[PDB]
């Protein structure tokens, strides 16, 4: 009778991005295409609604750009790249 | 039926203050039944587990 299933219902943990598909060329539209075609909606009942709709997607960083890992190996990518020996050999060093 | 039975059923179910000086992780929620009163049925409060 009382179920909990339908009273507690509540948006689950990373929801507002979850459908998101991994790509690099529109993903904001990728991703409003996949949050409606997982919704269960068909396209020929939505209609002209689905055409200029756009959706949160992992692929976007926060700044707004492009990205294809998480951001902290970006960063950790950036700070490998410059690590400068910290003891050298050279004949004149006293 | 019988006045054991509900005598245990108050020393279980009705006792308040007993076993207070002691760790108690056994909370459970507000609600923990109903009862109908004219059909005399008790509808106990669901379990999310």
């Amino acid at each position: 009778t009382a179920s909990p299933a339908d009273t507690n219902v509540v948006p689950a943990k990373d929801a507002p991005t979850t459908n998101s598909p991994p790509s690099t060329t529109s993903p904001n539209q990728a991703a409003a295409d996949a949050n409606q075609q997982q919704a269960g909606i068909v396209s020929s009942q939505s209609g002209p609604n689905a055409v200029g709709d756009s959706a949160p997607s992992t692929s976007v960083n926060n700044d707004g750009d492009i990205i294809t890992r998480p951001t902290s190996d970006s960063i950790a990518a950036v700070a490998n790249a410059t690590k400068p020996a910290a003891v050298v050999s050279d004949p004149q060093s006293m | 039926s019988t006045m054991s039975a509900l005598s245990e059923h108050l020393r279980s179910d009705h006792r308040d203050d007993a076993s207070t000086l002691l760790a108690t992780p056994m909370i459970n929620n507000a609600i923990r039944s109903f009862l109908t009163a004219w059909d005399g049925i008790r509808i106990l409060s669901p379990d999310v587990s």
